[PDB]
C-alpha cells in the first residue's frame, strides 16, 4: 500500500499511480534501480484520485515510466542540527562539499507556520552588519526581515556575505542559501568564506542554475527550516548556546522564477507577468517565519537577508514589489551609484528599515542621527552644487560635508568593521574633527585611524565598546579619551 | 456526516459524503486529524453524488486521501458578544492569546450573513477629524461611511494606518475591531497590541474596546480569505446593539489575493490578470457587510496593497466603487520624502461638500486641487524647457504647489522609530486656516525647504524666524 | 445660439498652444483667449442646479454677443447666477418670451431681441 | 543663452525619451504577456 | 525498443513503445527513413502506456504513422576526439562537410552531460589572456568564464573570433569549439569556413584549429536548441585532457528562441514575452558546463542579439545573468579603420577589479574610461563651439582620448596576409604599462598618428624615432 508505480514522466513530474496513504507533502523516494545508484527524491502535491502528481526533486530524465517508488511517511523535510554547520548541502540536506555525510540527529519539515502574532516581541538586539552605512543610516535588528534590491551587479551578494563575516564573535548562526546561482559563483562565495574562517557558524544550501526548478524552489524552506531549529533549539557555538540566526536567500527573484517554472509546468494558470497567482504566498510563507520569538518561546531570532534583483532600476516590478511589502526594510543598492566608485552603494535618501532604529546600539544611532541630518542636507543642496562662487559659506560647508561623509561610507570589500571602530570613526567626522582633511585620502584616513586604535589604544576601543549599551554614550570619560585619540592621531599625522 | 477524502489538491479538499447527508454550500467540515486537534475546512463547492469541494483553512500538508471528514452542518460560527472585547481571534474565532478559551454560554453566530437590506442603509455622514493634514483636507475621514488608502509596497499604509489609530483609538466613544488579513506578524500585529495596550482610556486601555481577528500573510488561503468575514461576524454584533465601531481592515487586497489562490486550486476559470472570475461577487458580499445601518453605525478605514504599482489591478479597481472615501498613496511622491505620500489629485472624498465640510473647507480644499493641477498639467514644460518659460502668474502657481507638496508632508507619533522628526496633529481648522493664508500669498517668501515636516502654519513660520 | 459658442470654444482649445507659451500675442488673439475663457467660465455649472432650456439660450446670448465682455472671468459664474435671479425676479415675462417661441426657424426674432437685450443692459446697470 | 538654453533642454528631451523608452518597453512586454496568458487560457 | 509511431504533427511526434523498455527522457530515438539516412528524434516527455512525446528534429515529412521506431538507449551521441578538429557536423555529429564519415573507432558520448560538480569548481577566479589590447584592458576575459559579443557583425566579430582562436593556439594548449547556433547557410557557413581557411597562423590554418558545430536556420528548432550541447559535449574532451578551450557561440538569442519554439509546439503553458517555462532552467543546463574546473577551462564568448532594444527582455535578461564580461562592438568605431572596434564604455568586465587583476590594473582602466568619458560629454561642445572654447587641461584630454582610442586599434597574426602587418600579442601587464605610461605623460609630443594599429609603448616611440 506504501508502494506505487510510476505512469507518466513528464515537465518535472510524475503520476505515481497507486501510491495510497500518502500524506499531502510526502517526499518520496524512487528507490535507485540499474542505472541509476543514488536515489532521488519527490514531493507528491496532486493527491488527485488513483493518481498523485510528485514534482521529481532532481533530473527528470533519470526516472521511467513504471519506476517503483516508496512513500517515505515523511512530510517534506530537510535534516537539522549543528551538523549542518560548515557544510555546504543540497535543499534535500545531502551534502556537496565532498567532506563527508551529514551526521543529524533529528530532520525539520519545511512549509511549515510561521510561530504566529503572540509568539513575537519588537527586536532589541542589533545585527552588525560591519558596512558604515548600513550600521548607521539602515540598522538592522536580530529578527527582522530586511531586503537588499539592487540592479544586476551591484553588491546584493557581497553586502550579504560582509554581513555573514562579521558574525564571527557576535553568536551567530549564518546561513547562505544560493537559489539559482551559478556554481561559479557559489564556490567562490563558499571560498571567501573558508577563506576569512567564518564557515564554523555558517550553512551554505546550494540550488544552481543547473539544477531542476524542483530545487531553487524548496532551498529557501530548507535554509529557513535550518533558521528555525537554531532559533527555537538553538546549537552549541564557541562553547555557548546560541539561539539567533541569520539567513540570506540570496536571489528571490530566481527562486520567483523557478517556482514560476514549476506553476506553468503543472499548467497552473498565469497570473501578472505570468507568475502564479501564489507568487505571494510562496514568498510571504518563506519570510514570515523569520521572527523574534518573546522570552516565554524562547526568546530567539532568526534574521532574513532575502536579496531581489531588478531590471534598469524598477523597484515598480512584481516580485521586487511582493518582497518589499513582506519584509520589514530595503537597502536600495543603485547602480549609478556603484559605477561613480561608491561600492557600497545605498540610495540612503530612500532606503529605510521601518523596524531596527530601536535596536541599535545607542552609541550607534547618538552618532548617527546627525550624520543622517547631514547627509539629508547634501542630498537636498545637491541640486544647488552646479553654482560655482554663488553659494554662501553654509552651504559650501555643508557640500563639503557631505562630500566628507560620503566619502567615509566608501568602504572597500571583505573588511568588516566593529561596532566601536565605527562609532569612533563617526564620532570624529561628524563632530568637526575632519574638516581639514581633503576628501580623496578620507577613507584612507579611516584605515590609518584604525590601525591607530588597533596599536595605540586597544583600551579606547574597550572602553567604547563596553560603553555601547548606556543611555548616554558621550560620557566625560569616553568622550575625552576619544577626543584625545584624534587629536593624538591627526598631531602624528 | 462521516465523508471521506478523495482529492487534496492544495489546500482544497474534496470529500465524498453519503448521497442523503451532502454538506451544504457554506457548511464548516472537519477532518480529525489526530493529536486532539482537527482541521476545520468549508465547503465552497457542490460536484455531484456527494462530493464537496472545500477549503482547508489549515496546512493541509500532512492528511492524506481515505480521512474520514465529519460534517457539522453548520457554517463556520464565531463567538459575539463582551466576550471577545479585548481577546484575539483566528478566523474560526478560536483566541491565540493566553487567555482562556471563549465560553459555550456565549452566543455564536455564522460568519456568512445577509448584508443590510436596502432599508437598512444610513446615508448620515459627518467629517471625522484625524489629525492628519492631507487626509483631513483633500480626502476627509468619513464617520459612518467607508474609506480606505491604496498604496504600492514602498509607501507607508502601515505607518498612516497607525497614526489614525493611534490619533483617533482614545476617543473612540464605542467599541472597535481590527482586521489583520494578509499583514506581517512583525508590525501589523504585536506591535499594535503594544502600542494599543500602552494606550489608556480612563484606566481601561484602547486594547480593552479591541476585539482583533488575524489571519496574517502566513496562514494558508483559506484563513485570509475568511478572516475578513469572521471580524465583520464579530463587529456586526456590537453595530446591531447600537455601539459606534471602527473598523480598521489591514489590506483587502489580501483578501482577494487568497480567494484568488482559493479559486485557482478550486478549478475556476480564470479571470483577467489570474483573478478569480467571481472577484466582484465576494468583494460585494465582504463590503456591502461594511455598512452604518439605522441601529449603528460602523466608521471603518480599509488598507488596499495596489500589485506592483498599477493602480488598474481588478482588485484595487473593485474596491474603488465601494467606498465613500479614497486616499492613493504614490510610489513617487514617497520617493521624495513625502512620508504621508498621499497624492491630493487622486484622493476624493464623498463629504467634501460645503453643506457638510463647511464652505471654507470646500474652497480650500479645491484651490488646493486647482493648485498642482496647474502643476500636474506643466510637468513637462518645466522638465524639458525649465520653470523661466512660463508665465508670471504659472510661475507663482508652480511655486505655491511645490510649497503645497512639501506642506502636506507631516510627521507621525508612530514614525519615531526611524524618524526623529516628533509626531504632530494638525485639527482640521488649523490645517484649512494655513492652507488659506498659504494660498492667499502668506509664506510666498519662504523657502519651500522649511515646509517640510511641518504641522500648522505657525510651525512654519517660527522655522523660518528661527532661520531669520 | 451654440453654434457661436462651439466654435469659439473649440478656437480657443486651438490657441491654447499659443496662450500656456507666447506673451506676445497681438490684442486680437488676447481678445479671443479672453472670450474663450468667459465661455469655459460660463459652463462651471454647479451641483443639483439644472438650468432650463430658457435659462440657457438667455446666458448664451448674453456671453455669445459681446454682453459678457468686460465681466473678469473668476465672477462670470456668479454673474451668471445673480443675471438668472434678476430673470426670476425683474423680468419673468422674458423668460417666457423666450420659452414660448423657441420652436421657431429664426430665434433672434426682433421681438425676443428686444426686452432681452434691453434686459441684460438693464442688469449691467444695477450690478457693478 | 538661447544656445544654453537648447543645450539643456536637448539633454532634458535625451533624458525623457530614455526614459519613456524604458517605460514603453515594460508596457510592450506587458502586452505580450497578456496576450499569450489570454490566448492560452482561450486554448484550454 | 522497437517502437512504432503513433502520432505526426509537425516536429512533435509520439512513439508507442511496449510496457518495458520505454525510452527515458532526451534518448534520441531513431526512425529509419527506407534507406541509409535516418531521423534523430529526441525524446522529451513520457505520456501514458509506452507513448513518449519527442521532437522530430528533421524534415518529418515523409513519414507515416504506424513506421519503426528504434531507441538508442542514450542521449544523441556526438563523436568527440582530435578526430573532430578540422571538421565541420551537425546538431547529430554527423559531418556535413566533403570529408566523409568520422568512423565507429572514434569515442561517441551523451549530447546531456552534467556540469561540473561543486569541488571540481575553482574557488578564485583567473585572469584570460587573450592578448588584445582594448579586450585585456577594459573588458578583460575571465577563464572559465562566459562572454558576450555586441555587433551587427559588419565591424569585424569574425576577425576578432580568428584571432583569439589563433592566440589561445599559439600560447596554450589551444583548441576552439564554434557553434553556429540558427546559422545561415550561406552568411554563417561558406563565408566562415573560407576566413578560417584562408587564416593561416604557424603554418596552421585556424580551422585546423578549430571544431565547427552548425545547427543552421533550416533545420527545426530541436536541432537549433541542441546544438549548443553538443558544441559543449565536443569541447568537453579535450576541456577533460586539461587543455584550455575556447567555444564561440554565435547569437545565444537563436538558442534562447529554438528553446521557446519546442516548448510551443510541446505545449507548455507560454512565460512573459512569449518566452518557454523552462527558460532559467534551459540557460542553465547550458552555460553551466562553461566553467573553469581543476583539470581545465572552457571560456566562452557568445554574441548576443537584443530583442527589440531591451537588456531587461527575458532572453537577454537571462543570458546577462550568466555573464563575466561584455564587449561592445560599434559602428562608428570602426567605420574609422579601428578594426578592434570594442566600445570601452560601453564594453564592461566583472572581473575588473583590485582583488583580481590588481590595483595597477584597476587604476589605469578606470582613468582610460574617464578621460574617454569627457571625451564623450565634449563631443557635443567641439561641434557647438569648435575646440577653441575647451579649456586647457580638459583640451589635453580631447587631444589624449583621441590618441588613446587610436591606441585601441592592434594589429592581429590573422589579418597578417590582408592588410601587410604582422600581428602584435601585447600581454596584459605589458598592456596597463603601456597605457599607464600613455596617460601620465609620456608621448604626448608624438602626434596621434603612430599610435594607430601598434603594439606596446615601445613600439609607438620606436616608431617616432624612426
Ligand atoms: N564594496 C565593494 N568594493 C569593491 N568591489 C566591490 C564591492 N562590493 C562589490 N564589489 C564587486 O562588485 C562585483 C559585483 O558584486 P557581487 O559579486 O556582490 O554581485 P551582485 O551585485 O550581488 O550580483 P550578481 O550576483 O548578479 O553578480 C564583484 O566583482 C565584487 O567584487
Ligand atoms: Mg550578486
Amino acid at each position: 500500500v506504501n508502494v506505487g508505480t510510476v505512469i507518466a514522466v513528464g515537465d518535472g513530474v510524475a503520476r505515481l499511480s497507486g501510491l495510497d496513504q500518502v500524506v499531502a507533502s510526502e517526499i518520496v523516494e524512487f528507490p535507485p534501480k540499474a542505472g541509476r545508484n543514488e536515489s532521488i527524491y519527490g514531493i507528491a502535491l496532486n493527491l488527485e484520485q488513483d493518481s498523485v502528481a510528485a514534482i521529481i526533486l532532481g533530473d527528470d530524465e533519470t526516472i521511467e515510466e513504471g519506476d517503483m517508488v516508496t512513500s517515505t511517511g515523511r512530510v517534506i523535510s530537510v535534516p537539522v542540527g549543528q551538523g549542518l554547520l560548515g557544510r555546504v548541502v543540497n535543499p534535500l540536506g545531502q551534502p556537496i562539499d565532498g567532506k563527508g555525510p551529514i551526521v543529524y540527529e533529528k530532520t525539520r519539515p519545511i512549509e511549515r507556520i510561521a510561530p504566529g502574532v503572540i509568539t513575537r516581541k519588537s527586536v532589541d538586539t542589533p545585527v552588525q552588519t560591519g558596512i558604515i552605512a548600513i550600521d548607521a543610516l539602515i540598522p538592522i535588528g536580530r529578527g527582522q526581515r530586511e531586503l537588499i534590491i539592487g540592479d544586476r551587479q551591484t553588491g546584493k551578494t557581497a553586502v550579504a556575505i560582509d554581513t555573514i563575516l562579521n558574525q564571527k564573535g557576535q553568536g551567530m548562526v549564518c546561513i547562505y542559501v544560493a537559489i539559482g546561482q551559478r556554481r561559479a559563483q557559489v564556490a567562490q562565495v563558499v571560498g571567501t568564506l573558508e577563506r576569512f574562517g567564518a564557515m564554523e557558524y555558517t550553512i551554505v544550501v546550494s540550488a544552481t542554475a543547473s539544477e531542476s526548478a524542483a530545487l531553487q524552489y524548496i532551498a529557501p524552506y530548507a535554509g529557513c527550516a535550518m533558521g528555525e531549529e537554531i532559533m527555537e533549539n538553538g546549537v552549541m557555538l564557541n562553547g555557548q548556546l546560541v539561539k539567533d540566526a541569520l539567513i540570506v536567500y540570496d536571489d528571490l527573484s530566481k527562486h520567483a522564477v523557478a517556482y514560476r517554472q514549476v506553476s506553468l509546468l503543472l499548467r497552473r494558470p498565469p497570473g501578472r507577468e505570468a507568475y502564479p497567482g501564489d507568487v505571494f504566498y510562496l514568498h510571504s510563507r518563506l519570510l514570515e517565519r523569520a521572527a523574534r520569538l518573546n522570552e516565554e518561546y524562547g526568546g530567539g531570532s532568526l534574521t532574513a537577508l532575502p536579496v531581489i534583483e531588478t531590471q534598469a532600476n524598477d523597484v515598480s516590478a512584481y516580485i521586487p514589489t511582493n518582497v518589499i511589502s513582506i519584509t520589514d526594510g530595503q537597502i536600495y543598492l543603485e547602480s549609478d551609484l556603484f559605477n561613480a566608485g561608491q561600492r557600497p552603494a545605498l540610495n540612503v535618501g530612500i532606503s529605510v528599515s521601518r523596524v531596527g532604529g530601536a535596536a541599535q546600539t545607542r552609541a550607534m544611532r547618538a552618532v548617527a542621527g546627525k550624520l543622517k541630518g547631514e547627509l539629508a542636507q547634501f542630498r537636498d543642496l545637491a541640486a544647488f552644487a552646479q553654482f560655482a562662487s554663488d553659494l554662501d559659506a553654509t552651504t559650501k560647508a555643508q557640500i563639503e560635508r557631505g562630500q566628507r561623509l560620503q566619502e567615509l561610507l566608501k568602504q572597500p570589500q571583505y573588511q568588516p568593521l566593529p561596532v566601536e571602530d565605527q562609532v569612533a570613526v563617526l564620532y570624529a567626522a561628524t563632530n568637526n574633527y575632519l574638516d581639514d582633511v581633503p576628501v580623496p585620502l578620507i577613507t584612507k584616513w579611516r584605515d590609518d585611524f584604525l590601525a591607530f586604535l588597533r596599536t595605540a589604544h586597544p583600551e579606547v576601543r574597550k572602553l567604547i565598546y563596553d560603553n555601547r549599551l548606556d543611555r548616554k554614550f558621550p560620557t566625560p570619560e569616553v568622550k575625552e579619551a576619544l577626543e584625545a585619540a584624534i587629536k593624538e592621531f591627526k598631531a602624528t599625522s | 456526516a462521516k465523508g471521506v477524502i478523495q482529492e487534496i489538491i492544495g489546500v482544497v479538499i474534496r470529500a465524498k459524503f453519503p448521497e442523503d447527508e451532502v454538506p451544504e454550500i457554506y457548511n464548516a467540515i472537519e477532518i480529525p486529524l489526530g493529536n486532539g486537534d482537527r482541521l476545520v475546512c468549508e465547503v465552497q463547492q457542490q460536484l455531484g453524488n456527494g462530493v464537496v469541494k472545500a477549503v482547508a483553512m489549515g496546512s493541509t500538508d500532512g492528511l492524506r486521501r481515505g480521512l474520514e471528514v465529519i460534517d457539522t452542518g453548520r457554517p463556520i460560527a464565531v463567538p459575539v458578544g463582551p466576550a471577545t472585547l479585548g481577546r484575539v481571534f483566528n478566523v474560526l474565532g478560536d483566541p491565540i492569546d493566553g487567555m482562556g478559551p471563549i465560553g459555550p454560554e456565549v452566543e455564536r453566530r455564522p460568519i456568512h450573513r445577509d448584508p443590510p437590506s436596502f432599508e437598512e442603509q444610513n446615508t448620515q455622514a459627518q467629517i471625522f477629524e484625524t489629525g492628519i493634514k492631507v487626509i483631513d483636507l483633500i480626502a476627509p475621514f468619513t464617520r459612518g461611511g467607508k474609506t480606505a488608502i491604496f498604496g504600492g509596497a514602498g509607501v507607508g499604509k502601515t505607518v498612516v494606518i497607525q497614526e489614525l489609530i493611534a490619533n483617533i483609538a482614545k476617543e473612540q466613544s464605542g467599541f472597535s475591531v481590527f482586521a489583520g488579513v494578509g499583514e506581517r506578524s512583525r508590525e501589523g500585529n504585536d506591535l499594535i497590541h503594544e502600542m494599543k495596550e500602552a494606550r489608556i482610556d480612563e484606566n481601561t486601555t484602547v486594547f480593552d474596546k479591541t476585539v482583533m481577528v488575524f489571519g496574517q500573510m502566513n496562514e494558508p488561503p483559506g484563513a485570509r480569505l475568511r478572516v475578513g468575514l469572521t471580524a465583520l461576524t464579530m463587529a456586526e454584533y456590537f453595530r446591531d446593539e447600537g455601539r459606534d465601531i471602527l473598523l480598521f481592515i489591514d489590506n483587502i487586497f489580501r483578501f482577494v489575493q487568497a480567494g484568488s489562490e482559493v479559486s485557482s486550486l478550486l478549478g475556476r476559470m480564470p479571470s483577467q490578470v489570474g483573478y478569480q472570475p467571481t472577484l466582484g461577487t465576494e468583494m460585494g458580499e465582504l463590503q456591502e457587510r461594511i455598512t452604518s445601518t439605522k441601529r449603528g453605525s460602523i466608521t471603518s478605514m480599509q488598507a488596499v496593497y495596489v500589485p506592483a504599482d498599477d493602480y488598474t489591478d481588478p482588485a484595487p479597481a473593485t474596491v474603488f466603487s465601494h467606498l465613500d472615501a479614497t486616499i492613493s498613496l504614490e510610489r513617487s511622491i514617497a520617493e521624495r520624502a513625502i512620508f504621508p505620500a498621499v497624492d491630493p489629485l487622486a484622493s476624493t472624498s464623498r463629504i467634501l461638500d460645503p453643506n457638510i465640510v463647511g464652505e471654507e473647507h470646500y474652497r480650500v480644499a479645491q484651490e488646493v486641487k486647482r493648485v498642482l493641477q496647474r502643476y500636474k498639467d506643466l510637468k513637462d514644460i518645466i522638465a524639458i524647457l525649465g520653470m523661466e518659460e512660463l508665465s508670471d502668474e504659472d510661475k507663482l502657481t508652480v511655486q505655491r504647489a511645490r510649497k503645497i507638496e512639501l506642506f502636506f508632508s507631516q510627521p507621525f507619533t508612530v514614525a519615531q522609530q526611524f524618524t526623529g522628526r516628533p509626531g504632530k496633529y494638525v485639527p482640521v481648522k488649523k490645517t484649512v486656516e494655513s492652507f488659506a493664508r498659504l494660498l492667499n500669498g502668506e509664506g510666498d517668501h519662504i523657502p519651500e525647504s522649511f515646509f517640510y515636516m511641518q504641522g500648522d502654519f505657525d510651525d512654519v513660520l517660527a522655522a523660518y524666524e528661527a532661520s531669520q | 445660439v451654440a453654434g457661436k459658442l462651439k466654435g469659439e470654444l473649440a478656437q480657443f482649445r486651438d490657441l491654447a498652444a499659443f496662450a500656456q507659451f507666447a506673451s506676445d500675442l497681438d490684442a486680437t488673439t488676447k481678445a479671443q483667449i479672453e472670450r474663450g475663457q468667459r465661455l469655459q467660465e460660463l459652463l462651471k455649472q454647479p451641483q443639483y442646479q439644472p438650468l432650463p432650456v430658457e435659462d440657457q439660450v438667455a446666458v448664451l446670448y448674453a456671453a455669445t454677443n459681446n454682453y459678457l465682455d468686460d465681466v473678469p472671468v473668476p465672477l462670470i459664474t456668479k454673474w451668471r447666477d445673480d443675471f438668472l435671479a434678476f430673470l426670476r425676479t425683474a423680468h419673468p415675462e422674458v423668460r417666457k418670451l423666450i420659452y414660448d417661441n423657441r420652436l421657431d426657424r429664426k430665434f433672434p426674432t426682433p421681438e425676443v431681441k428686444e426686452a432681452l437685450e434691453a434686459a441684460i443692459k438693464e442688469f449691467k446697470a444695477t450690478s457693478n | 543663452a538661447r544656445m544654453v538654453a537648447m543645450r539643456n533642454a536637448t539633454n532634458n528631451a535625451k533624458d525623457l525619451v530614455r526614459d519613456l523608452t524604458l517605460s514603453f518597453n515594460k508596457a510592450r512586454q506587458a502586452a505580450i504577456t497578456k496576450e499569450v496568458s489570454e490566448i492560452a487560457s482561450g486554448a484550454a
